[PDB]
């Protein structure tokens, strides 16, 4: 039963994870773990394909204190008045 | 052998040795991963904060 | 041994598996029956909108909430990690001699 | 808005604003914790005391120094540090204000990438660059060429550039500074009877370093002249009343910087550094590298040691050509002065790593955006 | 309307205005590039230096010379070097003033084709000339007839004219002059063991070439006398301030003009070349030219060359005929003295090469109307 | 009698006998002296170890290297290098075995007078050769023609050669080897917090580079490998029991190779040094000098370097011609190798230096004899 490849298709661009994909023939062996995999009695896990969908696909296209100092200076006098 | 017919790679060009660094590459990317989703969550429960 | 009995090693690959099958759609990479071992090295290429969260944040996200034992994969692959960078060919030749 | 410069060198911390002359909080960079058994109850007993509490209630005290030869060792404890000293020494907000840190070349990466991330998501800045300490040295100096020795209290470090161009391949560090100078100083104050173990009286010995030390102009003659009379010999009042009297031991231990073998090193010392990275340049900028040999850093504020650099650069150049050594009377705080010209600077503005730009690179842009 | 004389050889370039003397501008041909990493904001870094500026900042600066064996084969540097002949030293706008080039003979055509198209659409021009530099150097010498051994820094030809008719067939050329020289000077200065690697170090091996290498009148027996006696070694003082010495290393650079297996080249030496270069011409045109040999090229600044040339000559000439050496002081400027000469007379006006002639004829007059 | 080849290296000397096939006596070239002080009396306590027990007991010397890029600079640590590699290791009788040794190419010519000199003089041979390494190398590939790049610890030499005759002017040296390799693996591994400044640990980051590096294929897919994941990352064990993990610097450190710009150097990459030493060469012979790549040295023990090369200057070379890199898996002592080939031949018996001739010409014969 191939669970694996029963997936929709997707509405928006979707950025390209790159891989080195087997040959088919290579997977379908006796002791191959993609061939425990395509029994239906093994554990499946459901992947929420609408956050996916929604993060990986591609982009389209007051005067309270007045002063009449300058900042540096009022600081200044702020750090000399403060330690009083 | 049962490895490389498990992992679906060539007998006679398996390598134990890379096939473990790239397990050990994966177990570390993730950790790194949960640690900086952990990170990632605590500095947004912070920034709601 | 652990790589060959592990349970939660399948169910991450089957679940990268359906992943890339929505995500590959449309290309000659898709519709793959299986891939090799340096998939899981290329994870943090696939990034998000806002240069932030890679697709294996998002993975674990999701696997946080709906199958926690997913986390429980470090202790299958622990004594791999322990494993990698020993050379079976110096310690065998040493054996022999 | 108004830009920070903090120095946040291994021994002081020194803090302030953009265009001032002077760096408004200079203190030394320590944690105090207490060690022994507290009997009283009530009226605020802290925990950790940072900065010049830890000075003043230094005998129930172990101090730590959180960075070890430039590099942060303990992260909590400079976390408490830039915490003292942006809300507790110049009392601002460092979320509406630019910030210029300070750096050692050669340093670990990791260090600077934590000093990114505690910096943009403990204390998250609008903006903040990390810069190195020659660069600012210079621009204190008020010129574009020269060969910069920077020795603070763990590194001393040399850095050449000429006509605006750094060498990265002729820039060397050397583990030796005031920290190490005073730990040889506990070694041969030892010596005279005067006994020294605790982290309290390393800040007494580092006292009598900066109070009485200098640099002798020959050594060898120095010796023979303390060893013969006793006029090199002065004194000094310690907190618990009793006056001690050293000799050699005032030229013995600058000595370190111009001689490593006495600490046990393998290096050679600041002179053969400083001629070796102008040797490693090349050739036609090297006459503009020996007539510019800027100092800073407070390990070079001892008033002998001008001359005696003066004296062995020129005893190691080729003698058709002029040495001068320039050092500034006001060479403690020139990385925080040439750090204020370069906040102040109005193409400076366009280098700042803005926090858009460390959501969108990671803490990654700091190895590509920096030196 | 003043035109201008530009010299744009390989070597040094070399121009300023018609009817005078002197040229104004002399300066070498180079473009340099910064290397080493900035990190001092502000004040100007330029990402190219071109001319003196270069030369006077060299240890910071990789260096392209644009003419390689008098093919120019960077374009982009010559157009730098053209807009900066133009604007920055004669403070001149080109397109009302006539500008005057010279170039070797025996150049692939596209160089000229080059030359046409840039001189036409990027340096406009209200007239140009292209000219042979053995004509000029001919017109400087004040004479009609004789032949002209030119070497500059890339090319070395020889060119045979009686009566203002200069023949083609006779014409050599050979790529071996100073750069050449300076290259196997920077070799044989490693057997002494001074490694000039750099590009900036060619400048300083050039500078040693001009001020202290010279053509042996006998080359055995300088070997002689150098081998016997440290007579004639002679220090040359570094800009680090290192001072060299060199000893037979003064003659064996020039040699290689008079013996190219030196550098591993088959083609025979320059008294060679200029010997059949003349035996190729007619039998009765032959005597005016053994009388006439003059010389023009920084290459034959030498005080050596005139000597030994004569000596080659008459040792391979028949000795019935006389043999002279035609070498005015003024020698390395005869190429722009010729072209002022020659821009200044009233029969050249006809000669030029108009707007109005380029645009009706394309980039191809070049051929047909010079030789 | 039998003969003796000494590749007297920058980094190994490699002694052995002639007629055989494997170098009997493979150590270092270091000289160690004790820098600390000796407080246990007695049991031979010697002043200088030399060889494999300054290797053994580095942790208490200063080890220096006595050549360095190809030129001896400390010759009484060479005399007792030569003393060490004839009565230690080989056990040999001098002045009754010829000796033959290897040198670089384009080197100063009093080192090898001094060599000369002092193998003439102090350890006084019947007879001795003086022998370019790169004809040793071709002699030990069983070929006539070919071009050889041999990359010691101090020289990486290429010299070209074609029936037998080897063509001068195309022989190109670069400073630039396995000492500036492992000089830069000091300053890259600075990053990862371990800090290396000793002579001793020298040799461990040498050990690092020995078994971890290798030649990229290609460098920036490399680098984007290293920055995505930690696959490619190894660990080495350090003899204080601390285990390090190096990443991308495997490959970064013999990058220099093809890279010389990471430590300052303007000179272009091994590859182009190979390319411009095959160019500057006849065009008829250039197809056979592309299909002979013969390599050797130490510094292509790196498992990767052989299809990169062929990349290089399958990428430099015109695609109609065939390149082929001949890499013997023991090209590390094939300069022995070639030269145990070369003491051994018949011909060869006739062209040793012996010492009627250093006698009657002093050590000027070295020049006349040996190419
Ligand atoms: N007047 C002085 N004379 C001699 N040494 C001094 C003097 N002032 C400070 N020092 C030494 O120099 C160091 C100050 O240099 P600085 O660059 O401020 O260190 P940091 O920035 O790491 O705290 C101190 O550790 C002290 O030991
Ligand atoms: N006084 C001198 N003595 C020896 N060589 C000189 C002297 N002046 C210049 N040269 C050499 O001659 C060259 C200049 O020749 P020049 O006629 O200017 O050539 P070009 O015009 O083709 O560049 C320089 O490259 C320099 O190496
Ligand atoms: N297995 C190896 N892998 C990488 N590099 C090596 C290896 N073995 C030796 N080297 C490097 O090559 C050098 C040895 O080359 P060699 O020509 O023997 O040097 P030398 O003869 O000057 O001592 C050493 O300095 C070492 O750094
Ligand atoms: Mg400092
Ligand atoms: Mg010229
Ligand atoms: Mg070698």
């Amino acid at each position: 039963v191939p669970s694996h490849r029963r997936v929709n298709p997707p509405t928006l661009r979707m950025k390209k994870l790159n891989w080195q994909k087997l040959p088919s023939n290579v997977a379908r062996e006796h002791n191959s773990m993609w061939a425990s995999l395509s029994s239906p009695d093994a554990e499946a896990v459901e992947p929420d394909f609408s956050s996916i969908e929604r993060l990986f696909s591609f982009p389209a296209a007051e005067p309270k204190e007045i002063t009449f100092l300058d900042a540096k200076k009022s600081l200044n006098l702020n750090i000399f008045l403060k330690q009083f | 052998r049962e490895l490389a017919d498990y992992l679906c790679e060539d007998a006679q060009q398996l390598s134990l040795e890379d096939t473990f660094s790239t397990m050990k590459a994966f177990r570390d990317l993730f950790l790194r991963a949960l640690k900086e989703n952990k990170d990632r969550k605590e500095q947004a429960a912070k920034a709601e904060r | 041994e652990s790589l060959l009995t592990s349970r939660q090693l399948p169910i991450f690959c089957q679940l990268i598996l359906r992943i890339g099958n929505f995500l590959n759609y449309g290309s000659h990479t898709g519709d793959a029956d299986g891939f090799k071992i340096s998939t899981l090295l290329k994870l943090t290429e696939t990034k998000s909108q806002q240069n932030r969260v890679t697709l294996l944040h998002h993975v674990l996200e999701e696997a946080e909430k709906s199958h926690p034992d997913l986390l429980q994969l470090p202790r299958d692959l622990e004594q791999p990690s322990q494993a990698a960078g020993i050379n079976l060919e110096i310690i065998r030749s040493e054996a022999s001699s | 808005t108004t830009a920070l410069v903090c120095d946040n060198g291994s021994g002081l911390v020194k803090a302030g604003f953009a265009g001032d002359d002077a760096p408004r909080a200079v203190f030394p960079s320590i944690v105090g914790r207490p060690r022994h058994q507290g009997v009283m109850v009530g009226m605020g007993q802290k925990d950790s005391y940072v900065g010049d509490e830890a000075q003043s209630k230094r005998g129930i005290l172990t101090l730590k120094y959180p960075i070890e030869h430039g590099i942060i060792t303990n992260w909590d404890d400079m976390e408490k540090i830039w915490h003292h000293t942006f809300y507790n020494e110049l009392r601002v907000a460092p979320e509406e204000h630019p910030t210029l840190l300070t750096e050692a070349p050669l340093n670990p990466k990791a260090n600077r990438e934590k000093m990114t991330q505690i910096m943009f998501e403990t204390f998250n800045v609008p903006a903040m660059y990390v810069a190195i300490q020659a660069v600012l040295s210079l621009y204190a100096s008020g010129r574009t060429t020269g060969i910069v020795l920077d020795s603070g209290d763990g590194v001393t470090h040399n850095v050449p550039i000429y006509e605006g161009y750094a060498l990265p391949h002729a820039i060397m560090r050397l583990d030796l500074a005031g920290r190490d100078l005073t730990d040889y100083l506990m070694k041969i104050l030892t010596e005279r009877g005067y006994s020294f173990v605790t982290t309290a009286e390393r800040e007494i010995v580092r006292d009598i370093k900066e109070k009485l030390c200098y640099v002798a102009l020959d050594f060898e003659n120095e010796m023979a002249t303390a060893a013969s009379s006793s006029s090199l010999e002065k004194s000094y009042e310690l907190p618990d009343g009793q006056v001690i009297t050293i000799g050699n031991e005032r030229f013995r231990c600058p000595e370190t910087l111009f001689q490593p073998s006495f600490i046990g090193m393998e290096s050679a010392g600041i002179h053969e550094t400083t001629y070796n990275s102008i040797m490693k340049c090349d050739i036609d900028i090297r006459k503009d590298l020996y007539a510019n040999n800027v100092m800073s850093g407070g390990t070079t504020m001892y008033p002998g040691i001008a001359d005696r650099m003066q004296k062995e650069i020129t005893a190691l150049a080729p003698s058709t050509m002029k040495i001068k050594i320039i050092a500034p009377p006001e060479r403690k705080y020139s990385v925080w002065i040439g750090g204020s010209i370069l906040a102040s600077l109005s193409t400076f503005q366009q280098m700042w790593i803005t926090k858009q730009e460390y959501d969108e690179a990671g803490p990654s842009i700091v190895h590509r955006k920096c030196f």
